C-alpha cells in the first residue's frame, strides 16, 4: 500500500509570499497524485489533480508539480483565505491512500486583541446558572493570558476557555473564557473583570462590569 | 455487401465492445487487489487496446483471476478479429485473381 | 445543488452499529464509485472502502478492523455504510464522496460525526450576549450568544441565517459532565445595531433541532 | 556563423513583461526544438520551456512559476519568449539554444540580460588610465580604461575592436548608487607602445551605444 509522506507538517510563512508543500511516495506512482484543502469544520476540497492539472474554481495562485516520488503543491503569493490543512492523495496503486497533510500558517503583523465581557443572560439566570462570557478577539501572536477578577480577587475555579485555530478571514487568532457559577455564587459578587496580557501592551488590557 | 466483409465489419463492431466492456470489467476485477494498477477506467481502456492487439507493454496488466479471465476474452477477440480481416482481404484478393485470368 | 447529502450526527452506543446515508444528485454514471473516508478528531483523512452502485461490487481497507459493510439503492441513488460493534476509537467525521473512476475526488459530502458514548442526547440551551450597559462603543460592536449544555456533537451556529458571514468566530466546543458548551461571536458596526436586526441561529443535528435568538440591548 | 543571435539586455519595471527574440541561422528541419534557460547571477542553469516551430507546440517548467509564452515566426526564423509580471526575482541571463530533438544542446545564443528595475538607462562614461609619468616600465606595460556610472548590465569591453585577446583582466562591476561601475586591463610589451595603437571599445547593449578610446601617453 503507497505511503505518502508530507513533510513538513507545519509551515509558516508571509503574507504575499511563495509557499510550496512536499509529498513523497514510497514508490514511483507517475503523475497520479491529486491535493486537497481542508479548512477548519469544512470537507476537503480538490485543488489539483495528476499532479499539476487546475480544476475550475480554483485560484491560479495554486500549481503543482512533480512525477515518479516527487510531488508539490505550491501557492504564488499566499493570504488569509488559504490557512487551511493540505493532503496529497494517490490513484496509482488500489488501494487510495492518503498524505499525513500539512498546515498552512501565516505569519502577519502583531495584533492587539479586542476584549469584550458579557454579563450572564436573564434568560440563563432563570434557570439557577450564570456564565460570564470574555471574548479575545483577533490577536496576533496566538500566545495570550485571560485572568478572571471578583471583586478584586483573581478567580480560577468554574473557568473554561477555547482558542480558535488561525482565522481563514485575517491570519489571526481568538479565544473565549467562560466564567460559570451558580445564580446563588453569581448574586453574593458585585464586579466581574476579564484581564487580557499581550505581547502588544506591558498594560493588561481589561474590562468590567457590576452586577448593579 | 459480401459474406468475408460483413463478418470483419461484425468482428470490429463486436472488437470495439470486447474493448469497452473489457475496460470496465478489468477495473471492477482489478480495485481491492493491492498492488493492482489497472483500477480506472481511461487507463483500462489503453490496456484493453494494448491487450487486443498483442503488443503489450506490461506498463499495465491484471493480477487477480477475473483481470486475467477479463485480459483472456480481450486477447481472443483481438486476435479472432485481427484474422478475420486476414481471411476477408484474403478472399477478395482471391476473388480478384479468378477475374484477372477469365475465370 | 449540493450533490453528496449526508446527516450531520449519530449517536451510537458503545458495541452497537448504525448505516450512514448518502444520497447522491447530479449527473450519476455506471461508472461512478462512492468513497467513504474517516477522520479523528485532530487526526486526517483515512481511505475506509469504495463501491460502484451500478453492479454492487464494494472493496475496503485491509490495513484497518473491518468494521464496515457497504451498500447501495439503485432507485433512491443512495449509498449505505455499515459500521457494526463500535467503540470510542471509531467516534470520527465520515465523508462520503464521489470518484469517475479516474482516480480524484472531484466532489464530497459535508459528512456525518459519529459519536461512540451511552450518554443522552441533549438539545442545547442558547443565550444571547449583548454588551454590559457601561461599556463604550467604538466603530464597531461585538455580540455573541452561548451553546451549552449539548451532546452529542457537532452544532451549526450561522447569524441572520447565514447573511453574516464577516465578523464571526465560533470557538471549539469545550466538554464537562458529558456536556458541551460553546460561543460565537458578531461584529456589526457600532451603528448598524440595534436598529438593524442581529439573530444566531443554532441547529443540532443529533436532537434535529434549530433555534434562532435576537441580541437586542439590555431593557 | 552564429546560430542563435539574441540581444544583449532588456531592462524591465516591476510589474511589466518583456519579449525575448532568439533569430536561428544555420541549417533548419522540422524537428527542431528551441530552448530557453534562464541563469541567475552565481547560481546555474535552470529549464524554463521548449517550442518546435515547425508544428508551434511549446512545454513549460511547471516546477516554477509560468512567467513565460513561447511563440514562433515560422517565416522570420525566430522564436520568442514572453516573460510577464516580473520581479527581481525575474532578473537574469535568458540562453535560447536548439536541440534536434536528440536531447542535447548543440548550440547556444550568447543570452539577454534582463534586469528588473524602476532605474533610468545610463550610457556609461569612458576614461584612459595611461600611467603616471614617474612610472619606470618592465619589458611589459599596463594600460586600462574606466567604465563607470552606466546602468542597467551589462558591457562589452574589448581591445582593437578584438585583435587585443592576449593580456586583457575586466572586473566585474560594483553597484553604487543605482549605477554600474568597473575597469579593463591591457598588457602589451613596453616597445610596442604608444609607437602602435591601443584602443578599448566598449558597448553598452541596453543604451545601444558602442564608444571608442585611445590609450595615449599624458601629455
Ligand atoms: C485458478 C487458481 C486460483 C486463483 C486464485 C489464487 C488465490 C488468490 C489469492 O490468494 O490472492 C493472492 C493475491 C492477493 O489477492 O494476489 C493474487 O490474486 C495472485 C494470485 C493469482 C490470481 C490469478 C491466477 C489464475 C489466472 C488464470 C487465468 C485463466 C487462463 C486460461
Amino acid at each position: 500500500d503507497i505511503l505518502l509522506t508530507q513533510s513538513p507538517a507545519i509551515l509558516s510563512v508571509s503574507p504575499g509570499e511563495r509557499v510550496s508543500f512536499s509529498c513523497r511516495a514510497s514508490q514511483s506512482i507517475g503523475t497520479d497524485i491529486h491535493w486537497y484543502q481542508q479548512r477548519t469544520n469544512g470537507s476537503p476540497r480538490l485543488l489539483i489533480k495528476y499532479a499539476s492539472e487546475s480544476i475550475s474554481g480554483i485560484p491560479s495562485r495554486f500549481s503543482g508539480s512533480g512525477s515518479g516520488t516527487d510531488f508539490t503543491l505550491s501557492i504564488n503569493s499566499v493570504e488569509s483565505e488559504d490557512i487551511a490543512n493540505y493532503y496529497c492523495q494517490q490513484s496509482n496503486r488500489w488501494p487510495f491512500t492518503f498524505g499525513s497533510g500539512t498546515k498552512l500558517e501565516i505569519k502577519r503583523a502583531d495584533a492587539a486583541p479586542t476584549v469584550s465581557i458579557f454579563p450572564p443572560s436573564s434568560e440563563q439566570l432563570t434557570s439557577g446558572g450564570a456564565s460570564v462570557v470574555c471574548f479575545l478577539n483577533n490577536f496576533y501572536p496566538k500566545d495570550i493570558n485571560v485572568k478572571w477578577k471578583i471583586d478584586g480577587s483573581e478567580r480560577q475555579n468554574g473557568v473554561l476557555n477555547s482558542w480558535t485555530d488561525q482565522d481563514s478571514k485575517d491570519s489571526t487568532y481568538s479565544m473565549s473564557s467562560t466564567l460559570t457559577l451558580t445564580k446563588d455564587e453569581y448574586e453574593r459578587h458585585n464586579s466581574y473583570t476579564c484581564e487580557a496580557t499581550h505581547k502588544t501592551s506591558t498594560s493588561p488590557i481589561v474590562k468590567s462590569f457590576n452586577r448593579n | 455487401s459480401a459474406l468475408h466483409w460483413r463478418a470483419a465489419g461484425a468482428a470490429t463492431v463486436l472488437l470495439v465492445i470486447v474493448l469497452l466492456a473489457g475496460s470496465y470489467l478489468a477495473v471492477l476485477a482489478e480495485r481491492g487487489a493491492p498492488g493492482a494498477q489497472l483500477i480506472t477506467y481511461p487507463r483500462a481502456l489503453w490496456w484493453s487496446v494494448v491487450t487486443a492487439t498483442t503488443v503489450g507493454y506490461g506498463d499495465l496488466y491484471p493480477v487477480t483471476l477475473w483481470g486475467r479471465c477479463v485480459a483472456v476474452v480481450v486477447m481472443v477477440a483481438g486476435i479472432t478479429s485481427f484474422g478475420l480481416v486476414t481471411a476477408a482481404l484474403a478472399t477478395w484478393f482471391v476473388g480478384r485473381e479468378q477475374e484477372r485470368r477469365g475465370h | 445543488q449540493v450533490q453528496l447529502q449526508q446527516p450531520g450526527a449519530e449517536l451510537v452506543k458503545p458495541g452497537a452499529s448504525v448505516k450512514l446515508s448518502c444520497k447522491a444528485s447530479g449527473y450519476t454514471f455506471t461508472s461512478d464509485w462512492i468513497h467513504w473516508v474517516k477522520q479523528r478528531p485532530g487526526h486526517g483523512l483515512e481511505w475506509i472502502g469504495e463501491i460502484i452502485p451500478s453492479y454492487g461490487r464494494a472493496n475496503y481497507n485491509e490495513k484497518i478492523q473491518k468494521k464496515a459493510t457497504l451498500t447501495a439503492d439503485k432507485s433512491s441513488s443512495t449509498a449505505f455504510m455499515q459500521l457494526s460493534s463500535l467503540t470510542s476509537e471509531d467516534s470520527a467525521v465520515y465523508y462520503c464522496a464521489r470518484e469517475r473512476g479516474d482516480g480524484y475526488f472531484a466532489v464530497w459530502g459535508a459528512g456525518t460525526t459519529v459519536t461512540v458514548s451511552s450518554a443522552k442526547t441533549t438539545p442545547p440551551s442558547v443565550y444571547p450576549l449583548a454588551p454590559g450597559s457601561a461599556a463604550q462603543t467604538n466603530s464597531m460592536v461585538t455580540l455573541g450568544c452561548l451553546v451549552k449544555g449539548y451532546f452529542p456533537e457537532p452544532v451549526t451556529v450561522t447569524w441572520n441565517s447565514g447573511s453574516l458571514s464577516s465578523g464571526v468566530h465560533t470557538f471549539p466546543a469545550v466538554l464537562q459532565s458529558d456536556l458541551y458548551t460553546l460561543s460565537s461571536s458578531v461584529t456589526v458596526p457600532s451603528s448598524s445595531w440595534p436598529s438593524e436586526t442581529v439573530t444566531c441561529n443554532v441547529a443540532h443535528p443529533a436532537s434535529s433541532t434549530k433555534v434562532d435568538k435576537k441580541i437586542v440591548p439590555r431593557d
